[PDB]
RNA sequence: AGGACCGAACCGACUAAUGUCGAAAAAUUAGCGGAUGACUUGUGGCUGGGGGUGAAAGGCCAAUCAAACCGGGAGAUAGCU
RNA sequence: GCUCGCCGGAAGACCAAGGGUUCCUGUCCAACGUUAAUCGGGGCAGGGUGAGUCGACCCCUAAGGCGAGGCCGAAAGGCG
RNA sequence: ACACAGGUGGUCAGGUAGAGAAUACCAAGGCGCUUGAGAGAACUCGGGUGAAGGAACUAGGCAAAAUGGUGCCGUAACUUC
RNA sequence: AAUUCCUUGUCGGGUAAGUUCCGACCUGCACGAAUGGCGUAAUGAUGGCCAGGCUGUCUCCACCCGAGACUCAGUGAAAU
RNA sequence: GCUCAACGGAUAAAAGGUACUCCGGGGAUAACAGGCUGAUACCGCCCAAGAGUUCAUAUCGACGGCGGUGUUUGGCACCUCGAUGUCGGCUCAUCACAUCCUGGGGCUGAAGUAGGUCCCAAGGGUAUGGCUGUUCGCCAUUUAAAGUGGUACGCGAGCUGGGUUUAGAACGUCGUGAGACAGUUCGGUCCCUAUCUGCCGUGGGCGCUGGAGAACUGAGGGGGGCUGCUCCUAGUACGAGAGGACCGGAGUGGACGCAUCACUGGUGUUCGGGUUGUCAUGCCAAUGGCACUGCCCGGUAGCUAAAUGCGGAAGAGAUAAGUGCUGAAAGCAUCUAAGCACGAAACUUGCCCCGAGAUGAGUUCUCCCUGACCCUUUAAGGGUCCUGAAGGAACGUUGAAGACGACGACGUUGAUAGGCCGGGUGUGUAAGCGCAGCGAUGCGUUGAGCUAACCGGUACUAAUGAACCGUGAGGCUUAACCU
């Protein structure tokens, strides 16, 4: 998790959980904030873990 | 935190309170008997008494240097001449601190300041 | 910063007790003219130690 | 007394002119450096035939000191300037084979007997 | 010659500190920008509230400006306190 | 009064604007002064400003104001 | 609204050094700012100096410090010259 | 890029370490020819990245000079 | 019959932005923290074969199951919208163990050096930096180890505005348009003298019950608790070459804390000299003042650190896991139900400091107090005269003591402070005079002169002898000893 300022009036302090998963035995990170909840964001580091995966192993077949 | 420190600003700073004894001394010689602040007089007996202690011995040069001090000839026309001369045969100790009362402006601690010979 | 309350007035003299001025409770009598005088002090009209020292 | 970021002046061989301090050595959360203590330094300055290049990380033991020694017996040994030479940081070996400027003789500590054969000072 | 440059008085107020029931209902101290121009100031007048003026902010109009100030509508109205 | 210090292209000497007797002397200390004050720009009584050549008033003009004529507009009023 | 570290037009404006009304010390003149006497704790502000290193501090070389004047040789990229 | 959320995209230089900085590739969410485009000497109380010197910013602060703060004498508040 | 998109239709004619805002409000209705729960996350267990050369207990431990804590995101709107007013960093903390090393160990797919895994454990340490505001994160360099969290996501009546929100401006996209944002780019008033509680020091009054001046015991409390490398033991034990010990002893650093100015420095506006401009004593010399000590070069006593020393234990009792000894319930086994012995940086202490207001008011030593009358609830009553004790306080000179108090030295049976004498230390050849010479200037007299806090002395000066407070014999009861 790591968590950062954003936009209010003349109070505000509360930062986002934002969340930042890898592939540990393969390295790659996967930071995504185009969903804002508790597991659905890994639901779309997931997501872009298997597709960045996949994206991989596209090019190599060429 | 002031361990072995021989000195008291008086609340005035340096060069103010170096002219202070300048002007004092003059003026205390200039008529014997004076009357100031108590805390006053027990830090300019540290320096009269040097200045009788250098008119003890009369040099021309020393009535050079006691015009360096004090800056007036007047007053080294008294001093050299019945003061050192007579306190001569005193070895320290020259003037004499008595305590009168206290100062009608704002309770001030006034003390007469005069010599141990005083003139008579 | 204040008082959320307003102090009482006996704290007040509980405050105010410590604040006694002094009594001299020591007093110098002049040996010549009587003149009970503040100890290590001249008299009024300047005498000390049983001797017109002022030399007024 | 050296710390990181301290310029001082290479007074041996193996081609350096002017090297930088970015970690003292030797402890856990140690803060200052003795006579010949050892100094992670990087290369500032060397020659362009010289052996290593300028920006790359190496051990370095000190000998001279800006702050000087203490002697035992309570003398101090002042030295106009701070100077340096080089290790193998991988094998600790000094590389230097000619060092001129002088010495300490505190630095007689049994690591350094190569050194101070080299010493023409001290 | 210079909407040239360095730089006092003058005008303005870039940065930091002090101040905030202060020295002061926006200033002092050390350094700053302009200082021959679109510069600055003194005296006498003119344009005015839903308008004036404006090198343009919607800033300023007597320490009171997305609307000054005063008196009357009106004791507006208020399922809000 | 005698020493010391401070400003000194001003913390100085004169005028206009504007304030409005605050200017001087004697006497006095409750109130004014961030302290006492026989001190003062405080109270009371009394005194002080002298102009043909200084300023102003006076005569003559610009911006601007009023504006018989006059034109315009519910009136007030506006412009000339 | 105060006996308020602020603001306000015109005239005069010397001696020495100095290009200069900049600056330093003084002349003429006028004053020591209307609460003081002592103490010399923490801490705040206005300031000085500092051994070794020298931005490693920090949002940023911000605040500070340093550099600073006349003459002589010489002076690159670029350029509307 | 003052323009790119993903993205700190990708190679080198600067560097011990380099989301920012200087060039190039083009995969331009959503540059573009007068909502002007690409450069530009002189200039800027304009933002960002380094080098030289210098210093207390810092490692770790230490001492010193004054106005306050502490006591005493005089007047004696204020927010709540 | 036009006629009700909202169909009891407020006529059958009606969309937005406000972060320029403004007013009346609500925790009736959102965000931070607090509260209940625990889907999710994390952690500890249940069963279980398979991979694992032989073997599920070295691990993953699936297909599934049982619970715990309250730090993630949420769920519910309980508290506050008549303000609970800021993320991160500087700084300063602080506790629980699910522990990063460390000590004590079981086991090993640990041979050994060295590791993997599990338990006891708060005791101590738990980095310096580049880029972004970023905590986060990527990365470089060491040591033994750079531990996970709680505490309004600790700390803003301590700091910054950098981020992030207003007033200005710029870019791109969506929209007819104002403007807005899964976005980014410069600059942007950050206030407050502390009543109480809290905490660190420091005093007074009373009390301590006969008063005063001193010396200690000692409960309780706090601080301290990290260790690295090398050598001897021994390059012996072990081992597949290669490699390479625990224990006991000694030496030596880092960082932290305490103490100290002798030694190494810094400051030293109270000690000397130099020098720029300028004013003053008529001019010059000799000097003084001002310009931040004008700029400066050094330096005594002091003060602080980088400088100089010390500590980190060992040991005694019981321990946590663990190792056991003999031997049960069960003729035997087994650390176990009796008993005893070892074994952690962890507890009581040990090392030091505060300390009897610990009311349980403790112990010892010394000094001093031993005169008559009245009313009388004959009471622990009050009062006049006469003595004023031991001592303290007050006052004055002062301290390497200190905010005011306090503590210590002194008050004449005298060295507390100042001045002074010899000296010391520092600044380096004063003033005047003579010679060389056009001159400035240099040389000689001259290690002499000038000298603050320092060493040993000196009553020369100042601390006046006194006075004020404080007593005039210790209550009631009980007991063993004695006229």
């Amino acid at each position: 998790v790591y968590r950062t300022s954003g936009a209010g009036g003349q109070h505000v302090n509360r930062t986002e959980s934002a969340v930042r998963i890898t592939h540990i035995p393969t390295g790659i990170v996967t930071q995504c904030q185009n969903d804002r909840s508790q597991h659905k964001n890994k639901d779309q580091a997931m997501k872009q873990m298997k597709a960045k995966l996949y994206e991989l192993e596209m090019q190599k077949k060429n | 935190m002031r361990h072995r420190k021989s000195g008291r600003q008086l609340n005035r700073n340096s060069s103010h309170r170096q002219a202070m004894f300048r002007n004092m001394a003059g003026s205390l010689v200039r008529h014997e008997i004076i009357k100031t602040t108590l805390p006053k007089a027990k830090e300019l007996r540290r320096v009269v008494e040097p200045l009788i202690t250098l008119a003890k011995t009369d040099s021309v040069a020393n009535r050079r240097l006691a015009f360096a001090r004090t800056r007036d000839n007047e007053i080294v026309a008294k001093l050299f001449n019945e003061l050192g001369p007579r306190f001569a045969s005193r070895a320290g100790g020259y003037t004499r601190i008595l305590k009168c009362g206290f100062r009608a402006g704002d309770n001030a601690p006034m003390a007469y300041i005069e010599l141990v010979d005083r003139s008579e | 910063a204040v008082q959320q309350n307003k102090p009482t007035r006996s704290k007040r003299g509980m405050r105010r007790s410590h604040d006694a001025l002094t009594a001299v409770t020591s007093l110098s009598v002049d040996k010549t003219s009587g003149e009970k005088h503040l100890r290590h002090h001249i008299t009024a009209d300047g005498y000390y130690r049983g001797r017109k020292v002022i030399a007024k | 007394m050296i710390q990181e970021q301290t310029m001082l002046n290479v007074a041996d061989n193996s081609g350096a002119r002017r090297v930088m301090c970015i970690k003292v050595l030797g402890g856990s959360h140690r803060r200052y450096a003795g006579v010949g203590d050892i100094i992670k330094i990087t290369i500032k300055e060397a020659i362009p035939r010289g052996k290593v290049k300028k920006g790359d990380v190496l051990k370095a033991v000190v000998v001279r000191t800006k702050k000087g020694v203490r002697r035992p017996d309570g003398s101090v040994i002042r030295f106009d300037g701070n100077a340096c030479v080089l290790l193998n940081n991988n094998s600790e070996q000094p590389i230097g084979t000619r060092i001129f400027g002088p010495v300490t003789r505190e630095l007689r500590s049994e690591k350094f007997m190569k050194i101070i054969s080299l010493a023409p000072e001290v």
